[PDB]
């Protein structure tokens, strides 16, 4: 699970 | 996650497992 | 372009390293060795040399930023599974972009081999502990050298080659360029290996979160099972708390300033000796305890650790596998991943492996 963009 | 809301849990919790 | 012989799938990949230049790339024997909602994953065997690798197939277009493939680009380390080539493919879902990451094939996972030594009821031998956790920390080291970190250490991204015992670091779909002063995300890492500040939301932490991981890998050896269990992050949380005892106000402002004013109920930390076994060594209790602290900064760095006595043996001359081989490569650090302290070469390079 990424940074949010 | 709020932290009063977070803080209340983890103090609830700790009191049980305490001496 | 996919054409008869075995099936051979044909396609113009670009090299993992170098500038952009794509090459048709031949493989064959495909297989599924894995799957999840990222994608699917599959074995292949590559039809000019023959070796097996794996082809990680996912959605490289969503919400979340996707530094994957430009992380993995920048790596070349003995320990970080290679990336052989990338291309892109029309995926299960229709008129999508799917990318495709061919890696070195490894059979197992420091999970995998664990999992069997807790089923046996037996102990993983420490000299496999110091191997794995040893090469752990020189992945770490050179990823954290150029300012990535891993966030999402843990055992079943820890592949192993069980005749070489080379361990290889992988799952780089969570790794980002920590930026002093930019926030990330606070649920970046799985269960029972987050951070202390990554439960309680921190936003502004640092590498040394990799740091705390490794020291749950290095309790599960020795422990058998995950030290830090629980579903939720209070209650891993609580496990943290009855190990290390209730951290102090300026612990807990290292990791979040905004909890420094709850009336946490002091709990009496539990001595290492008494959490693992008795047959534990005591320098593996030593790693342990500076790996696993509340406040970020007092965690060892990753070359640090490598330089701890525990590893000590490993730089024997003398030291041998316990199936006959020589150990994997352990002492040719470059400049890049010594750069953190480069002192720290007189103890991690032993007279011995200089020629
Ligand atoms: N190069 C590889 N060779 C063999 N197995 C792999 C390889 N990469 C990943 N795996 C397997 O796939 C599983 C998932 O890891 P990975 O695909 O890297 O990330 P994610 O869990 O996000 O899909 C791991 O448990 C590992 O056993
Ligand atoms: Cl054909
Ligand atoms: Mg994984
Ligand atoms: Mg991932």
């Amino acid at each position: 699970a990424p940074d949010l963009s | 996650v709020e932290p009063q809301k977070f803080a209340e849990e983890l103090i609830h919790r700790l009191e049980a497992v305490q001496r | 372009k996919v054409s008869r012989d075995s099936k051979v799938t044909t396609v113009v990949a670009t090299p993992g390293q170098g500038p952009d230049r794509p090459q048709e790339v031949s493989y064959t024997d495909t297989k599924v060795i894995g799957n999840g909602s990222f994608g699917v994953v599959y074995q292949a065997k590559l039809c000019d040399s023959g070796e097996l690798v794996a082809i990680k197939k996912v959605l490289q277009d969503k919400r979340f930023k996707n530094r994957e493939l430009q992380i993995m680009r920048k790596l070349d380390h003995c320990n970080i599974v290679r990336l052989r080539y990338f291309f892109y493919s029309s995926g299960e879902k229709k008129d999508e972009v799917y990318l495709n990451l061919v890696l070195d094939y490894v059979p197992e996972t420091v999970y995998r081999v664990a999992r069997h030594y807790s089923r046996a009821k037996q102990t993983l031998p420490v000299i496999y502990v110091k191997l794995y956790m040893y090469q752990l920390f020189r992945s770490l080291a050179y990823i954290h050298s150029f300012g990535i970190c891993h966030r999402d250490i843990k055992p079943q991204n820890l592949l192993l080659d069980p005749d070489t015992a080379v361990l290889k670091l992988c799952d780089f779909g969570s790794a980002k360029q920590l930026v002093r002063g930019e926030p990330n995300v606070s649920y970046i890492c799985s269960r029972y290996y987050r951070a202390p500040e990554l439960i309680f939301g921190a936003t502004d932490y640092t590498s040394s979160i990799d740091v705390w991981s490794a020291g749950c890998v290095l309790a599960e050896l020795l422990l058998g099972q995950p030290i830090f269990p629980g579903d939720s992050g209070v209650d891993q949380l609580v496990e943290i708390i009855k190990v290390l005892g209730t951290p102090t106000r300026e612990q807990i402002r290292e990791m979040n300033p905004n909890y420094t004013e709850f009336k946490f109920p002091q709990i009496k930390a539990h001595p290492w000796t008494k959490v693992f076994r008795p047959r534990t060594p005591p320098e593996a209790i030593a790693l342990c305890s500076r790996l696993l602290e509340y406040t970020p900064t007092a965690r060892l760095t990753p070359l640090e650790a490598c330089a701890h006595s525990f590893f000590d043996e490993l730089r024997d001359p003398n030291v041998k596998l316990p199936n006959g081989r020589d150990t994997p490569a352990l002492f040719n650090f470059t400049t890049q991943e010594l750069s953190s302290n480069p002192p720290l070469a007189t103890i991690l390079i032993p007279p011995h492996a200089r020629h």
